[PDB]
């Protein structure tokens, strides 16, 4: 005999919301992976994506790239995402190297001319160029740097051209000892091995949600429901609760805000730029109020 | 031990969501574990103090 | 000369809304009553070391500091970022400027001195037209226009404010936040930066800061602005404060 | 509580200064992720019984 | 007793395989021991993985 708390009520979503800006364009990844020519990695080519709708699913499934390995992010689940900004971080690397394209990676590549940040979100693609890019009598036209006084910070873009001091004697453009280029090349053949065949690679660096988005997957919208418990996507950022008009004057820069556990409090709405409050939907514990039942078994 | 929700305990995100909405499985298994972890071992301070 | 950085040099950590909350975050800004440079540009514009981030702020009457420039060594050898604010567009360059002797952008205008070549340039962004001061103008100022410039992982980031003053001597008593406004992608390590005067001489003045790691402590009020703000390494009473996360220690 | 110092909780070693002098970062935060938990819940056990 | 360099055998693009247990690559030019052996033998490829 008493009572006794048992299990939780909690209302369950009755539909779904599904917000994405309404952008009635497609992303030029065509123009980026299949492109005339490729930039060098000591002054690789770094193109804003941005204002589009992308679709991963194309690139992910097609059987034509190297590598596809991606930080952060899953590779199925780029369809659902959307990001402020995409830039796709394009040049040309020996084979071998494909694997120090990398954050945690060390080398003379990861640390002289494309250095990646160790906390990184976003995808390496990688093909082999050997019937593109090669040449007879060899591909010069691709440099990276071999010596440089300092390490890469990432993303930095070293393009300078000063001749190395591999001494203290000053070299002022002299090709002799203790004074080398730093710029050496590839000669790359279609008779080279394996490891030393031309690789196109770009590099997706994806921004997630900090701003409006412009660069979102293949999802259509749907209208939104208010003051009812709903299981919401906006912008890719979901949950469930109950969507009602607020008070709260968000800066024309903020797009979402925020409760002490981090918990998203409102969002303002990418098609219409209102602010909704998200409350979860009611609930609660449920307890059982209960003669012994060797008396009753009502409750 | 609401601030406590915000803390990643190691893992990619505090928000559960958004872990699960741009890993599949596999990994986010363990991303999730992570989280499991230091929050079952919040809640275990927080009632062992009350 | 030199002045004393009078509640100045705070922005908005991100982009997220939060309300009557006191909030604790660990960024680059300006530590509070820290010593910022005093500049004249009356009967100049040196070159200033770029580091750690750079807190930047002027009263404005003509518009005479009209522009930035940043880089390593200015001189078309390496990449260098160029501001300019030629009246009704805003222009943002990434080139390998070659510089003028003595850049300006002066007086209406005619003279176009700042650079002389542009070679082997990755990045060209151009805002919408206006129309702002170009006369000679004498007395108090009327707009202090605050700015912060950092470079985190090749992204140039720009916050500022534009608010109404009226004081001449040294900068206002009083609070306000920096919103962020610009997100550039460059990737160019900086190292060393320079400002932009119109000359016709001036008579305005600017103020040179610099940014260091430190927690501060975020009010936010009602209306989700920040309000008030600490400085958790400015005295053992503003670490009091950060341990109890809050502004009245009992 | 002095003596858990000398524990390794599944680490290559004790000491900390040891960890990072000889690997980089990325296992290493592993490493070292693996002694501050075995610290962090002696500390808590410590608090517990006072 | 002798001054070793393993950046130079590190850097080299020259080595099959380069993996390292207990230390990293890069600390190995801070790092110092009481001796140093080098097992030599020659293997077929497959089996560089046993
Ligand atoms: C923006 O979204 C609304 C939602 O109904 C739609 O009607 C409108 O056409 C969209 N804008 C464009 C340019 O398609
Ligand atoms: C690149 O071209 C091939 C054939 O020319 C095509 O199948 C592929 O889809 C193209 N890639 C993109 C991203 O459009
Ligand atoms: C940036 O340039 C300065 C020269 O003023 C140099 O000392 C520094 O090492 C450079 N940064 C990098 C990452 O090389
Ligand atoms: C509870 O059940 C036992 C066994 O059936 C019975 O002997 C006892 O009297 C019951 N209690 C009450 C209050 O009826
Ligand atoms: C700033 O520096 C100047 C000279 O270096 C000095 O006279 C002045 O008192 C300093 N102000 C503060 C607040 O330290
Ligand atoms: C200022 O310079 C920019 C640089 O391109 C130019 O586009 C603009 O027209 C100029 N404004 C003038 C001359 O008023
Ligand atoms: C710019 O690129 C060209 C490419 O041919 C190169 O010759 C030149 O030296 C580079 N630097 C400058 C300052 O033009
Ligand atoms: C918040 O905004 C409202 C807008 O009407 C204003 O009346 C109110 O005074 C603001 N809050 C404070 C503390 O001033």
């Amino acid at each position: 005999k008493g009572i006794y708390q048992t299990s939780n009520f909690r209302v369950q979503p009755t539909e779904s919301i599904v917000r994405f800006p309404n952008i009635t364009n497609l992303c030029p990844f065509g123009e980026v992976f299949n492109a005339t020519r490729f930039a060098s990695v000591y002054a690789w080519n770094r193109k804003r994506i941005s204002n589009c709708v992308a679709d991963y699913s194309v690139l992910y499934n097609s059987a034509s790239f190297s590598t596809f390995k991606c930080y952060g992010v899953s590779p199925t689940k780029l369809n659902d995402l959307c990001f402020t900004n995409v830039y796709a971080d394009s040049f040309v690397i020996r084979g071998d190297e494909v694997r120090q394209i990398a954050p945690g990676q060390t080398g003379k590549i990861a640390d002289y001319n494309y250095k990646l940040p160790d906390d990184f979100t976003g995808c390496v693609i990688a093909w082999n160029s050997n019937n593109l890019d090669s040449k007879v009598g060899g591909n010069y036209n691709y440099l990276y740097r071999l010596f440089r006084k300092s390490n890469l910070k990432p993303f930095e873009r070293d393009i300078s051209t000063e001749i190395y001091q591999a001494g203290s004697t000053p070299c002022n453009g002299v090709e002799g000892f203790n004074c080398y280029f730093p710029l050496q090349s590839y000669g790359f053949q279609p008779t080279n091995g394996v490891g030393y065949q031309p690789y196109r690679v770009v590099v997706l660096s994806f921004e997630l949600l900090h701003a409006p988005a412009t660069v979102c997957g293949p999802k259509k919208s749907t209208n939104l429901v208010k003051n009812k418990c709903v299981n919401f996507n906006f912008n890719g950022l979901t949950g469930t609760g109950v969507l009602t008009e607020s008070n709260k004057k968000f800066l024309p820069f903020q797009q979402f805000g925020r409760d002490i556990a981090d918990t998203t409090d409102a969002v303002r709405d990418p098609q219409t730029l209102e602010i909704l409050d998200i409350t979860p939907c009611s609930f609660g514990g449920v307890s059982v109020i209960t003669p012994g039942t060797n008396t009753s078994n009502q409750v | 031990l609401v601030k406590q929700l915000s803390s990643n305990f190691g893992a990619i995100s505090s928000v559960l969501n958004d872990i699960l909405s741009r890993l599949d499985k596999v990994e986010a298994e363990v991303q999730i574990d992570r989280l499991i972890t230091g929050r079952l071992q919040s809640l275990q301070t927080y009632v062992t103090q009350q | 000369a030199y002045t004393n950085s009078f509640t100045r040099g705070v922005y908005y950590p991100d982009k997220v809304f939060r309300s009557s909350v006191l909030h604790s975050t660990q960024d680059l800004f300006l530590p509070f009553f820290s010593n910022v440079t005093w500049f004249h540009a009356i009967h100049d514009n040196p070159v200033l070391p770029f580091n750690d981030g750079v807190y930047f702020a002027s009263t404005e009457k003509s518009n005479i500091i009209r522009g930035w420039i940043f880089g390593t060594t200015l001189d078309s050898k390496t990449q260098s970022l160029l501001i300019v604010n030629n009246a009704t567009n805003v222009v943002i360059k990434v080139c390998e400027f070659q510089f003028c002797n003595d850049p300006f952008l002066g007086v209406m205008e005619s003279e176009f001195r700042v650079y002389s070549s542009a070679n082997n340039c990755t990045f060209e962004y151009v805002s919408q037209p206006f129309l702002m001061d170009l006369e000679g103008k004498q007395g108090n100022f009327k707009n202090l226009r605050e700015f912060v410039f950092k470079n985190i992982d090749g992204y140039f980031k720009i916050y500022s404010k534009h608010t109404p003053i009226n004081l001449v001597r040294d900068l206002p008593q009083g609070f306000s936040a920096l919103e962020p406004l610009v997100d550039l992608p460059i990737g160019i390590n900086i190292t060393r930066f320079q400002t932009l005067l119109a000359l016709h001489a001036g008579a305005a003045a600017y103020y040179v800061g610099y940014l260091q790691p430190r927690t501060f402590l975020l009010k936010y009020n009602e209306n989700g602005t920040i309000t008030d703000a600490v400085d958790c390494a400015l005295d053992p009473l503003s670490e009091t404060k950060c341990t109890l996360k809050s502004f009245t220690v009992e």
